[PDB]
C-alpha cells in the first residue's frame, strides 16, 4: 500500500 | 458486531444506511469506518469513531497510524477485530468493507490489545 497519514482517514 | 458500538446507540439506523450510501457514491476509492475500542481494553481511546480510508490500505498500516496516533507503544499488543476475526495484516480496509459492512453501508471494526478478546 501506499503511505498514508492519519490525515487521509479524515471524515470529508 | 465484535462489540456493542456506542456510535450505533448514538445515532439512528436510518441516518447512519442514508449517510454511508451517499458516502460511497461521492467517494468510491474511499470505505466509511466506525472504529472503537473494546470497552474492557485498557489502552488508549481514540477521539472520534468515524473514518473515511482509503480502500487500498492495510490493516497494518492502519495499526501503525493508531500507535503513532495515541501513542501505543510498538512493542505492545493491539487487533483489529471485525465480526469477532481478527483481519489478517495485509488485508485491505476495501476488501474488510465488501466482505463485512453492515447494512448501515458502514464498516465496524472494534480494536484491543487482547489477542483472546471476544
Ligand atoms: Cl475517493
Ligand atoms: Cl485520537
Ligand atoms: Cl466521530
Ligand atoms: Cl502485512
Ligand atoms: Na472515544
Amino acid at each position: 500500500d501506499a503511505t498514508y497519514t492519519w490525515e487521509h482517514l479524515a471524515w470529508p | 458486531g465484535s462489540m456493542k458500538f456506542v456510535y450505533k446507540e448514538e445515532h439512528p439506523f436510518e441516518k447512519r444506511r442514508s449517510e454511508g450510501e451517499k458516502i460511497r457514491k461521492k467517494y468510491p476509492d474511499r470505505v466509511p469506518v466506525i472504529v472503537e475500542k473494546a470497552p474492557k481494553a485498557r489502552i488508549g481511546d481514540l477521539d472520534k469513531k468515524k473514518y473515511l480510508v482509503p480502500s487500498d490500505l492495510t490493516v497494518g498500516q492502519f495499526y501503525f497510524l493508531i500507535r503513532k496516533r495515541i501513542h501505543l507503544r510498538a512493542e505492545d499488543a493491539l487487533f483489529f477485530f471485525v465480526n469477532n476475526v481478527i483481519p489478517p495484516t495485509s488485508a485491505t480496509m476495501g476488501q474488510l468493507y465488501q466482505e463485512h459492512h453492515e447494512e448501515d453501508f458502514f464498516l465496524y471494526i472494534a480494536y484491543s490489545d487482547e489477542s483472546v478478546y471476544g
